[PDB]
């Protein structure tokens, strides 16, 4: 979970925790991410393709 | 480590009022010390211990809880009455005594509500009630003592009581016959006479022989005299007859107290 | 030099002390084994108590 | 589950008569409650517990059984005297207390006869005796307490008693010196002084220190003060000397009570 | 088998003298019975139990040892005071009660000196002291009870005591606050309130509820009411605050008695 | 219900020192050790060996690394 590099370094120090080695290990965790890329770029192409644009809708019908 | 807590104030403590001791869910209640003043134990009627709205144990009056403790020779103090969920008299057979005693503690884990309801008599001088809890780590309700009340007519001669509830898988620790004219009693299961027609003096001698105190106008049939839970009556789903033969000298209505035991179930006894 | 810093543990639970307590429970059973046999009693008969004795203590 | 039975009527209960309590073979007798009236415990002489015609325990008079129970601080009631086969004071070392106590129960399995003989004094006013049995599942006689009687002359000065029976494999729970002028006693085995020359006041203090009651005109040497059976004297076949050094102040006849212990054998002690 | 020995004569027993009970090394001391006369327990000051010159337990006066025994309801006799190393009230959780009690015995194996020092007051009428030892097979000092003395000033209002020694790995069986004006006390560790602000009457009720005797002018915080050693306070290193909140009504100096526990070490507490 | 723990016979070794020796053969043996002491008595080197042997109550030792 905590990665091999963080585990091996922390495992070497059998006990105790001081200096930057302790602070980094104490407040350690995994990571995620979020950013704009393929989804937003594809949606912009749909807007560019719909220029000057045509009306499309739903709600009417026999119901 | 145990925790001793001063329970929250009991709401609306007044004469003729219906109060309740709502216990916070999460931990285990080994003992609950109830302090009272301006009211007698007999003035605290219909004491009911409820788990999730269901009845666990019932006491006609708080005085019955005082007598319950007196019987086991537990410490009795005026102005205070304790609810001993953990049975101090328990002795282990294949486990330690401590484990056998604590196994009766009132665990609340998984519970939605834990209450101790009761009614304050109208004649109460100036009722004042507070509670203290001796708790420990949380556990499921599990094994609990279920005190049940039954009223039956006794004759002057011989009366037989065979309609006592027999919840499957449960056990019977003891049976207390509250009557003033009981001479001797006999207990049998499926014809087998586990307790011969023992005279009161003889039955009471055996009780005292095991450190128990004889209660006035009561014939106690202790199935756990040694403190061994395995000596109690196991309500086998195969028992055909659970009978009690009472030899009385008076024609009265007896209050039969039955101390049941079993793993508490949301849809059980 | 050695030292500990920052730990986590289960609540109200038995620790390494209870691992020692079992050892004290085991040594009681060892004494009880000697108690059952008369040969165990005779082994204890060669025990004198006096004010002086040999002491030894060192790291290794 | 235990069974409490009203033993069959004791045949021919009268002054100067020799009666017996014949116990039905098959189950285990934990306790036997003997109710008496119209006669004193001292008027019930030569009480003998016999298994298959052989002597197990002996009491000069029923009063010695009352004193035996009093010493352990067991419940004493006038008009009743119990035979405690199961030793309630027992404490387990590698087993539960319950197992250590019940281990002394009088099992009858494999037995041909189980009797409790005694003689009713001629002076008995109007002897009336009945018995109740607290039984449990059948077991072999097995581990039993064997109370033995011995009479020895005690001098004013120092007396030594080294001729006490030493049945191999058996144990000694306690030794009771019944004399009015015993100041101090010393107990040793093979030169080893297990009990220094302890003054009566000092010995009696240790006894009381363990919840025991000091008997009048008696010097008790309790080898099971903690309730641990493995603290008792193990009569090893190699023991060369089992001696008692009594410091008396009177010239009298002492009744030495020795509580032996061992697995009952049809051809043993 | 245990051995009861009449300890060697105590050297120079006289008023104003500083005597010592030097115990022979080799075996285990379960109990030490100290007989006294011509002097009061309060006249036997500064009682110290030393192992290898290091202090184990301390008593301001011999009267504190009498009160220590009285609290547990141990046998008390005038003219004699015992040192109970083996704790008779102990109950086993994963071991037998006997093992849990004997584990506190004073083993001397590996020791160089075992002493019980004390000072005889000058006012002593005609001091006379002797000792008897109840010993068993030799064992290391191992698990021992370490009675420590502390003096703190109390105000009239609230007083907080958080500077109590917290030896790592050790435990706290109980804390005794010796003061005449203590109304209520609260105990907490790291903010956690293990003992709510309990009124004296309520605290004393729980104590008696467990077979303990309430001592005069003392507020006892028993962490081993059930006899379970694992209910005691475990002085874990990560503990940041061990606090005591005392609500007094008087401005006095209290004697705080702390019963520590742990494996005896040549270089430990 | 319960599960019982084992009760058994462990490592207990009773070593009875059965000493059997002929009284007359001992009397000679005790007489032989007297001759050995006499051999030490004749020489001054025997006297000097015994001067290095006193008696004490006990010993002691302490260290750290
Ligand atoms: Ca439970
Ligand atoms: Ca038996
Ligand atoms: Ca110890």
């Amino acid at each position: 979970d905590a990665l091999q590099d963080d585990f091996i370094a922390y495992d070497d120090r059998i006990k105790a925790w001081l200096g930057t080695h302790d602070r980094h290990k104490d407040f350690l965790a995994e990571i995620l991410d979020h950013e704009r890329r393929v989804k937003p770029v594809y949606r912009k192409l749909i807007g560019n393709i719909i220029d000057a644009s045509t009306i499309r809708a739903a709600s009417g019908v026999e119901l | 480590m145990r925790s001793f807590l001063n329970l929250n104030s009991i709401p609306n403590v007044a004469a003729g009022n219906s109060c309740s001791i709502k216990l916070p869910i999460g931990q285990t209640y080994e003992v609950i010390d109830l302090r009272y003043s301006g009211v007698t134990p007999s003035q605290i009627k219909n004491v009911r211990v409820e788990l999730d709205g269901r009845l666990l144990s019932t006491y006609k009056t708080l005085n019955d809880l005082i007598l319950e403790n007196t019987r086991h020779k537990r410490k009795i103090k005026a102005g205070v009455v304790s609810f001993h969920f953990v049975r101090p008299e328990m002795k282990g057979v294949n486990v330690t005594d401590l484990v056998q005693q604590r196994m009766f503690a009132l665990g609340t884990v998984g519970l939605t509500t834990c209450e101790i309801k009761f009614d304050i008599d109208e004649a109460a001088a100036g009722p004042k009630l507070s509670a203290i809890a001796q708790k420990s780590v949380g556990t499921a309700p599990s094994w609990l003592t279920m005190r049940r009340n039954f009223f039956k007519q006794l004759n002057n001669g011989t009366t037989e009581i065979a309609d006592l509830p027999r919840p499957v898988g449960y056990r019977i620790a003891a049976i207390h016959i509250k009557a003033a004219g009981v001479d001797a009693v006999e207990f049998q299961i499926d014809g087998t006479k586990w307790r011969d027609l023992l005279k009161k003096a003889d039955n009471d001698y055996i009780l005292e022989q095991y450190g128990k105190a004889v209660l006035d106008n009561t014939y106690t049939i202790d199935f756990m005299l040694e403190g061994d839970v395995y000596q109690s009556v196991l309500l086998d789903q195969m028992i055909q007859d659970l009978r009690l033969k009472i030899d009385s000298t008076m024609d009265e209505q007896a209050e039969i107290i039955v101390e049941y035991m079993g793993v508490w179930s949301r849809n059980g006894f | 030099t050695s030292v500990p810093t920052n730990q986590s543990v289960w609540g109200n639970v038995s620790t390494g002390l209870d691992a020692l307590i079992s050892g004290w429970a085991r040594v009681e059973q060892i004494k009880a084994a000697k108690a059952s046999t008369g040969q165990g009693r005779v082994e204890q008969a060669m025990t004198p108590e006096l004010d002086n004795g040999a002491a030894v203590v060192v790291e290794a």
